[PDB]
Formats: C-alpha cells, structure tokens, sequence
RNA sequence: CCUGAUCAGGCGAUGUGUGCU
C-alpha cells in the first residue's frame, strides 16, 4: 500500500508478476518519472535514518 | 497519401545528385524531433517515411536497456520476459506511436532543424567534392584572419585553412593575397571537416616549375632532384635529356622570369637551378652549384663522398644551416 | 487579412508566454514587471516571397499560415503592477472566445 | 578638410547634374507588397 | 538599443491644452 515497499523491490522484480498489465507499466514509468518511486531501492525492513521513531 | 512529399522530393535544385530519400528521412526525423520537443515526457522519436505514397507516420520508441533513466524509453530483460526474452540488451525497440500537432511554435522548431539538416547536407556534399581529388596543388584566396591559421575561400563554395607551422616563419599573409599549396589532410572536426593545406613543401615548388617549364612536360629535360629549405634557400639539380639544351636557360625563362616568378610562389625563396651530368661525380660536382670544385672522392661500397675547395668557395659551398650541403646530400 | 489573438507566438520562449492563458489574455491577479507580454497578437505579414525550404515545410505540414509577424502588446519598459481588470470588445460577426 | 562655404544660384545644367533620374508619376507606394 | 534562436523582427509632425520653474 505504501510506495516505499514498492521501492523495496526493483521494478524488474515487479515485472516478474502478471498482476501488472500493459497500461500498468505505463503508469509505473509515469509515477517513477517524478524521481520519487521505483528507482530500485532497498531498505532493511521499513525505516531509514530519518524514518526514526521520533 | 497526399503526394505533397512526392513533388517535394523532386524540387530538385541542390539535392538531385545528393540522396533524395535520405534527405526525406532526415527532414522526417527533424519534424519528429520537434514533435518530441513539445510534450513533457522525454521520449525518443522515430519518423517512418514512405517512398511510394509519400505520406508518413510518427512512432515512439521504448529503447531496451538495463537502466531506469529516460523512463518513457526504459525497458529491461525481465520486462522482456513477457515478450518471451525476445528483446536483447541495448536495443531501441519501438513499442508506441503518436499522432499530430499543428503548433506554430513547433512549426518554427521544424524550420530551424530543417535548416540544420540542410547545413549538414551542404557539408556532406563539400566533403564529397574533396573526395574527388583528395589533395592537389590548388590556389585559394584567404578571407579571414585568425590566430596562427588563415581561412581561405575557394571556388564552388569550398574552403580551406592554412596552419602557421605549415606557413613561412617571416612571411605573414594578409587578405586579398592569393596562396597556392598542396593540401594533404581533411581531419574530421566538430560539425563537419574542413580542408587543410601545407604550402611549404618541395612538392609545391616542384609542381610550380612543372607548370612553368614547357620542356618539363615534353621530356626534353628531366628534374633530377628538388631540394628546398622553404622560404629561405633552395637548390635543385636538373639536366637535359640528351638534347644539348640549357636546362637552366629553359627552366629560367627570360631574365629569370620563370624561377623568379616561381620563387614568388614560395614567398621569397632563394632558389638555384643547378647542373648535373652522367656519372654521380660530375653530377654532384655540378649539383654543388654555385661554387668551384677542385676534386671529389667517393666510395663505391658505402655511399660516402668528400669534396675540397678554397675558403672563398668554402663559404659559398657550406651554407648557413647546411642548406646547400644537406641540399646536395638529399 | 485579419489578425489573431492567439497564444502560440513564434520567436519567444516560455519566459514571456507564462502568464497568458490558453486564450491569450493575462490572468487577473498576476504580478508583472517591465518587458513582459500581456496580449499575444500575431499578424499575417503577407506571403510576398517563399523559399525552397519553406516550400518543403509547407508540403510537410500543409499549414497555410505561414509567414506570420508578431504585434503583441507588451508592458512599457519600467512600470509594474498587478493586473486587476480586463475588458474585451467584439464587433458583430465575430465569434467569442472562452474569455468574453 | 574644407575652408569655406559658398552659396550661389543654380543653373539647370547643374541641377540636372545633381540628380540621378527623373520623376514622372505621383504614385507613392504599392499595396499588398510594401515596395515602391 | 530591445526580443529569440551568425539569422529574424521592432525608430513621426502639428494643434490643443494643462502643469512645473
């Protein structure tokens, strides 16, 4: 549900599922063009340093 | 199939002998480049052009990669698994299209890019003009005065440049002065290549005296050796091909009016036409002109030679930087 | 011929054509300085001459327009202000835009 | 450069030597093409 | 001079006042 978890897997790993369709890939590139998501990220589980408890 | 591109291909003033279909494809790529330059998604362009009907279409690309940037033209191999791995790494595989836009801003952008492609075609045809000779003794008239290089205009809109290390040390050129030289290189610079010459070689004076002497063409006399320290001092040894003919008198003209004109080709060369005979002893002794030779020894095994002379002749036979001596040696 | 009040002007970047709308009249409430475009008005200059490159371009697009001058109203050099009001008048026989 | 300015009348030979042509028509400037 | 990419496009007299020195 959150774009960070979508970033936690690479976009190619998202392409390895048939739940993504033809327009869905265009939507993926359209959202990822804004440099916010789907740049092939990796975290430990959820939180980086600024995602700290306070 | 509007047939506007049909007659439009056959204009055909400047690009008839130039590639017509390639110019059509280049203009189509310019128009599609402008069509890319109007939207905000930075997608690469491909125009698809028809020869039989004339009409065309505009396709978008998808540009198979292993990377994520240029994201409207970003693909990969795991996404190619849905294409059953048929895509390979690196390709520009197109998988989209576009339609149309009127757009007077983009119309001006198409005009600018078409002027750029027309300039590219002009440069290509000029390089083709250079390809038909590739280097020759040719004259030009310099027009621009740059630093340590002089730009020359020539006929049929072709141009050249003269390098300063290829030029004389003291003789400085100015616009309105013609210079004839042998061009030897066309190095591909940015936005097309330009002709380059070097009007300092002995080839230049050699061809100048060939164009000067009428006995040089007809084999009445043969040019045995042409040696030049360029601009400064030069000595060339020539003989008559068994005609009992004055080679210096025929290659000199009236009162030096060949060679003193030919020196004007070099820009002030101190040139000496010199005699030559049958054996290398008398030929080298007369190629020691202008001087007096008492005797000359040579070694038949190893090509070494020795001469002796008076001091008033030694000053004339030596030279400043060995120009006469190295001239006779080469 | 007649003159249009359109937004698509040649020879100017996005820096001048940023306050205009899709119709070509500046927004009510927009800080402008000296040297900007308020109303974009282009004219037909007259055909009067055409060259092979524009012949080719006229075959490509099919646009008739095609030799067009600009006569856009611009802020006199130095004044400032915020545009508070815009009045438009049409004579009969002319269509009305979104603005009027 | 010069030393004095001199004024006099003008003979018609001299006036025909100032000119470069004759004017014969009242027409000002062509329309639809802004050329004379 | 100004505007945009070496190219393109933009330079009034009279009269009436009115107000300042």
């Amino acid at each position: 549900h959150y774009i960070g978890d979508l970033v936690q897997r690479t976009e190619v790993e998202l392409l390895k599922t048939p739940n993504l369709g033809k327009k869905s890939l265009t939507e993926i590139k359209d959202v990822l063009a804004s440099r916010g998501l789907s740049l092939g990220m990796r975290l430990e589980n959820w939180p980086p340093a600024s995602i700290a408890d306070e | 199939m509007n047939k506007e591109i049909l007659a439009v291909v056959e204009a055909v003033s400047n690009e008839k002998a130039l590639p017509r279909e390639k110019i059509f494809e280049a203009l189509e790529s310019a128009l599609a480049t402008a069509t890319k330059k109007k939207y905000e998604q930075e997608i690469d362009v491909r125009v698809q052009i028809d020869r039989k009907s004339g009409d065309f279409d505009t396709f978008r690309r998808w540009l198979v990669v292993d990377e994520v940037t240029q994201p409207t033209k970003e693909i990969t191999l795991e996404a190619a698994r849905y294409e059953d791995e048929s895509l390979n790494l690196g390709d520009y595989v197109e998988d989209q299209i576009e339609s149309v836009t009127f757009d007077r801003i983009t119309t001006q952008t198409a005009k600018q890019v078409i002027v750029q492609k027309v300039r590219e075609a002009e440069r290509a045809m000029v390089v083709d003009q250079f390809r038909e000779h590739e280097g020759e003794i040719i004259t030009g008239v310099v027009k621009k005065v740059n630093r340590d290089n002089i730009s020359l205009d020539l006929g049929n809109n072709a141009e050249a440049v003269i390098l300063r290390e290829d030029m004389l040390p003291r003789e400085n050129f100015r616009p309105g002065d013609r210079v004839r030289g042998v061009l030897y290189s066309v190095r591909p610079e940015a936005r097309g290549a330009q002709l380059f010459v070097t009007r300092s070689k002995p080839e230049m004076l050699i061809e100048l005296f060939r164009i000067e002497v009428p006995e040089i063409g007809e084999e009445v006399i043969e040019i045995k050796a042409a040696a030049r320290d360029p601009g400064s001092r030069a000595k060339i040894a020539v003989k008559t091909n068994d005609k009992r003919i004055d080679p210096v008198g025929a290659c000199v003209g009236m009162r030096g009016a060949r060679v003193q004109a030919v020196s004007t080709e070099l820009g002030g060369e101190r040139i000496d036409i010199v005699l030559w005979d049958d054996n290398p002893a008398q030929f080298v002794i007369n190629a020691m002109a202008p001087a007096d030779v008492a005797s000359i020894v040579v070694d038949e095994d190893k090509h070494t030679m020795d001469i002796a002379v008076e001091a008033g002749n030694l000053a004339q036979a030596i030279g400043r930087n060995g120009q006469n001596v190295r001239l006779a040696s080469q | 011929g007649p003159e249009e009040i359109t937004a698509d002007i040649p020879n100017v970047g996005e820096a001048a054509l940023s306050k205009l709308d899709e119709s070509g009249i500046v927004y009510i409430g927009a800080e402008v300085t000296g040297g900007d475009i308020l109303v974009g008005k282009v004219t037909p200059k007259g055909e009067t001459q055409l060259t092979p490159e524009e012949k080719l371009l006229r075959a490509i697009f099919g646009e008739k327009a095609s030799d067009v001058k600009d006569s856009s109203l611009r802020v006199p050099n130095g004044v400032s202000g915020t545009v508070i009001d815009v009045q438009v008048f049409t004579r009969d026989g002319v269509e009305k835009d979104k603005r009027a | 450069e010069f030393d004095a300015i001199k004024i006099a009348l003008a003979s018609p030979d001299m006036i025909r030597s100032w000119s470069f042509g004759e004017v014969k028509k009242p027409e000002t400037i062509n329309y639809r093409t802004f050329k004379p």
